[PDB]
């Protein structure tokens, strides 16, 4: 008896990987400027990272889920309608979005997900997008790692007098995962 | 992990003769296949698949250890160095053979670790590689650990005690004088650039310190012979000269 | 449409679910796998791999090379053990740092036998006799050879065979032994003793070491995936 | 897990004495025992005194036998090292550690300490 | 951040939340009354927080928990507790 | 997707539902059961177990040892019953505290026969005759032996057999007899009478007791799960 | 209705979905297709079509007729190549503008062999010899005939056959060669050299041209649909 200790069952957990921060100002709040860009990496959090580091290589179907929370910032009695968000997965190495305005945001080829607030958190499947036969946890030769694309998020609704702050939580569940050579674990801090 | 007990001294001498080369192994038995996989195919063949001896290094009471890179080490070895350098591609297995002789009067234990993708000391995970192409590639003379690879951290941020997860043998002076490691080609790709990427990492560290009685040899020598196995390179490129 | 009825649970995201979801990139030509040696099927497989124990974590010796070195010194025939170790794989600072223990830091339970292997790293020409002993859960640490001699034990002759394996049987109360930090969990006792006192040939340095390895067995299991990271 | 602090360390005089103590954490000293090791500067760890908690029976090294004393109080969670008739060699880096028991053996001790230095022959 | 522990996000206004926990006993059975040498058996703990960030208007909430034991079996029978607990 | 239509009931949590829900811990190695003796399949099984009746709940005797003691005293041949009990298992303070009655405090109905067993706890050497009697629902409590003698009854000889079982047949109107607190539910009448007057050997203490046991039968059932707790 | 449970993903619009939707015009008599010649099944089919390379994109020659003209001038027997081209189909300004390259601007990877065809457009009566050469990924651009002669190459006789096809084998490391703008991706080297020096009959203009065509092969593929437009 050992099923709940198998590779699939060791990683069959959803773990927080990042918390993107966007907003809907009625003015010049260009830091978020409604958008935030995040380079998709496991390396930002530590729990998921170490779990994946007991090995050197791995193939993994990656299933993301997006929980979006909102709130008013200024102590105002101001209102707002239920907002829509756009979450884009930009496939590995493609034009990186800056401004919330620019062409890139029309993504003929890249996927996109519109999420209406108040419903069940968003969810997408990305197959093994490795450029190699396996993803290289640690890499040797002559960081960038392997790359898993980038996530861009903006408020689509237009500038509302009442400024609204939002936070998109990303969760990564690696599914149908296999691994290769095993190295001793990272004892210390990263 | 390597809890074996062949005989102890010496029984029979069976010499391996692969082409022009000729080793006279201690015996031959007590060989470890890495992960239970013999090297295999996915052009100097039998002419290029012969054991080349690297330089001999001196093991003394104060030794911290040594390390080598494959293919890198054998980059200067005739037929293998050439087909390696005149090709954009190349994959190949290896028969690593480390000989460590002494007497019934010396003592200690050497750990011969074979580590795939053995990146060395540069805690900069936000960026591996680091050390210039020339530093990371010391070729045949090899690199040394220190008390820049830290010995107990196997020079990669992981406590030595666990190094036994990678395939390995332990040359224990009272038991065996040789370690034999058949290492197949290990990489993220079918075939890749031999000049840029290093497949394996041969590591040899003093697991037990060296001790000699009264007065004898102030130090003893260790030798590494490496043999390419199932080596293919694509594609007959330039022949510059 | 078909009469439907939303029940409790709807709209909730269960981190531990197992539901299908829409594929963000339809018909992507996925790069097929290649049989790279060393696949891992389960985590308990990594524990069955022999790993070196850092027996001597003394103030100066812990966190360095010599933490793995057990030095047969040159002291009295006083039965005072020549290493004692509490088989509380988790609730004892030494065993916790082996691959075995490391896996044993992600679960709440474990069951099965373990095996302690020792490799003698001393000058061929020397002899003597040692005794590695076990003492089931609860009993006081056997402080005299005479005591240790009573429990499960093997007489390990240095002269003959350099290595010695002493399996720790699975002697315990409950079906699943607690892998957590308990008050005084039991918990075997692997400890070597000077059966005799080291014989030395002509002029060997007279001080040599022994290394220790630990590993689980095929009958070793774990449940209730727990965690921590900081 | 348990981090016991070495107290009582100071520079005294030849023929003198000095009291040492280590307070528990992680567990109640009473289960594990406690002892002391004086690793003389540039030499190996050197055993001096050991005592069992829940079964008091003391053990001393022969180099310090008779003169040196060790005691315990499981209620105050502290271990008491009584070093008497101290001499110039007795100048070492002292240490307290917890093991099983009660057996001065380079180790067979888990959690150690920081190292308290008792320079006996402080005056020339 | 519970790498191993489960978690449930519940959006307000929808159908109340629901999870199944299998027989998590450390023993063959849960011990209602225990003899020897409270903690009982233990069924873990529940933590709940508002995830949305600090809103000028303070909002009070109450999470009601309901336990339905399913596929339940029992063993030796003792006379009932007559008095107050 | 498939045309669907949310109907009435959606989003409501019915405490008494029977729906499936997502498993919070996937693939947990559940510890298997062991056949520990005394499994219980149904609650009505506990009632079939004989239990001691506290017949004498007098001011000083209720809530102590003697509440279970029926003392054959030494009074007139006046037929005045030597214990009367209303078979209103719930609507009578005595019967309500037996395992039988306790289960009968979680339902609205009951049907079937009950059996009153009495164990004589008097000095072997003594004799005499007693008569335990029943009186179907409605009738006035039979105050004279002559009356009690008319209803279903058994002559229990002390001398012969120490124990006596008198089954109360299921004589009632409705299919399910009301287990609630009704005005004057009926309701049998189990009561012992001095058929004779106790014979005593040489010099016995002359005062002994009898105990009483009650239990349901295989034909005993309950419905509409009611409750209370405070 | 049937017990249902809304899971994560509900109410979201995935641009890349594949779901059915209600038909805005029921029973519309759709006009049936007619087999018009030139159907296209896949995009990689368009690349297998031979297309003219604009070899000479010099300041005055790029964006006009002569960008497609390779003029055999009249210079020294100095091996200095008579056209060099980096087979970095995307990361080289010339190859990027062929149908082949154009398709290679919508994906992240490509694999397979390509074939360079050259049509000699010089006065029949003339002769001489040329050598088209390839040089696998990495190597320095072969600057002397002697060098180019070492790599895969064909001796193209002008006199005999006007056209010459030289297939570029798929010599590369990875399974899928990177179609992106990399630092120095490799990357073949198709280049013609003056094997001899042009022989001319009586009084021909002495300066003629050659055209170049490129196309993929049946073993040519692409993945991860990328884009751009402005």
């Amino acid at each position: 008896s050992r099923s709940e200790s198998s590779i699939e069952s060791f990683f069959a957990r959803g773990a927080c990987v990042t918390i993107m921060t966007v907003d809907n100002p009625a003015s010049t709040t260009n830091k978020d400027k409604l958008f935030a860009v995040w380079k998709i990496t496991y390396k930002d959090t530590v729990q998921l990272r170490r779990k994946l580091e007991f090995f050197t290589y791995s193939r993994f179907d990656m299933e993301l889920t997006f929980v979006v929370t909102a709130n008013f910032t200024e102590t105002n009695n101001g209102h707002a309608l239920n907002q829509v968000y756009q979450i884009m997965y930009v496939p590995p190495g493609a034009p990186v979005p800056e401004k919330w305005d620019d062409y890139t945001w029309q993504t003929s080829s890249n996927p996109s997900i519109f999420y209406t607030y108040g419903t069940a958190p968003a969810r997408i499947s990305v197959p093994y997008v490795g450029i190699s036969n396996a993803y290289s946890h640690f890499y040797d030769g002559f960081a960038s790692l392997n790359d898993f694309g980038i996530l861009a998020v903006r408020v689509v609704n237009d500038h509302n007098p009442t400024k609204v702050t939002s936070k998109i939580r990303v969760y990564l569940k690696p599914k149908h995962i296999r691994v290769w050579c095993p190295r001793p674990p990272r004892a210390v801090a990263y | 992990s390597p809890n074996i007990e062949a005989c102890g001294y010496s029984d029979r001498v069976l010499q391996l003769t692969l082409g022009n080369s000729t080793i006279t192994t201690q015996e031959a038995a007590n060989s470890v296949v890495a992960y239970g996989r013999w090297p295999e195919y996915l052009e100097p063949d039998v002419a290029a698949c012969r054991f080349y001896t690297l330089d001999t290094v001196s093991w003394t009471k104060e030794s911290r250890g040594w390390w080598w890179k494959l293919p890198d080490a054998l980059r200067d070895m005739g037929l293998f160095g050439q087909n390696m350098y005149y090709h954009y591609l190349g994959r190949s297995g290896y028969t690593v053979h480390v000989q460590c002789n002494a007497s019934k009067f010396h003592q200690g234990a050497l750990g011969v670790f074979a580590v795939p993708e053995m990146c060395l000391a540069g805690d900069s995970n936000t960026t591996t590689m680091h050390t210039s192409y020339q530093n990371a590639n010391p070729g045949e003379k090899g690199g040394t650990f220190t008390g820049c690879p830290v010995d107990y951290l196997l020079g990669n941020g992981t406590l030595l005690g666990n190094a036994f997860v990678f395939p390995h043998q332990i040359i224990n002076l009272r038991t065996n004088n040789c370690a034999t490691l058949v290492l197949p080609y290990v990489n993220s790709l079918s075939i890749d650039s031999m000049v840029k990427h290093n497949n394996w990492g041969i590591a040899i560290l003093p697991l037990a310190p060296l001790n000699f009685a009264s007065e004898s040899s102030p130090e003893i020598p260790i030798t590494l012979t490496i043999a390419p196995m199932c080596c293919e390179f694509n594609g007959l490129r330039n022949i510059t000269l | 449409g078909l009469p439907v009825m939303n029940t409790p649970g709807s709209n909730q995201y269960l981190t531990a679910d197992n539901f299908q979801s829409p594929c963000a990139l339809p018909e992507f030509d996925v790069t097929p796998p290649i049989d790279i040696p060393g696949e891992v099927k389960n985590m308990m497989e990594l524990a069955e791999i022999d790993t070196m124990i850092p027996f001597d974590l003394s103030a100066t010796k812990k966190n360095t090379m010599e933490m793995y070195r057990v030095r047969l010194s040159d002291k009295p025939h006083t039965d005072d053990p020549i290493l004692c170790l509490s088989l509380s794989p988790a609730s004892d600072p030494r065993l916790s740092h082996t691959m075995l223990g490391e896996i044993l830091n992600y679960y709440t339970h474990w069951a099965g036998s373990l095996k302690f292997t020792f490799l003698f790293c001393g000058s061929m020409m020397a002899t003597g006799k040692l005794l590695v002993s076990y003492a089931p859960p609860g009993a006081d640490p056997p402080k005299k050879r005479k005591e240790a001699m009573l429990g499960t034990h093997v007489i390990w002759d240095i002269g003959l065979q350099s290595s010695c394996t002493m399996v720790v049987p699975w002697i315990s109360n409950t079906t699943y032994r607690q892998t957590i930090d308990d008050s005084f969990t039991e918990g075997g006792y692997i400890s070597v003793f000077y059966q005799t006192r080291i014989v030395v040939p002509l002029s060997t340095p007279r001080e040599m070491d022994i290394l220790g390895f630990v590993s689980a067995c095929n009958d070793f299991s774990v449940r209730l995936l727990r965690d921590t990271t900081h | 897990q348990v981090q016991l602090q070495e107290s009582g360390g100071g520079s005294v005089q030849p023929g003198g004495s000095l009291t040492l103590s280590c307070a528990a954490s992680g567990y109640a000293v009473s289960r594990y025992s406690m002892g002391w090791f004086r690793q003389a500067p540039g030499k190996e760890n050197e055993g001096v005194a050991a005592i069992d908690s829940s079964g008091v029976g003391t053990t001393y090294a022969d180099s310090v036998k008779g003169r040196f004393t060790i005691s315990r109080d499981n209620a105050k969670d502290t271990v008491y090292l009584r070093m008497n008739s101290l001499k110039p060699e007795d100048t070492a880096i002292y240490y307290c550690a917890s093991g099983f028991g009660l057996s001065l053996s380079r180790y067979t001790y888990a959690y150690w300490g920081q190292g308290t230095q008792v320079t006996v022959s402080s005056h020339h």
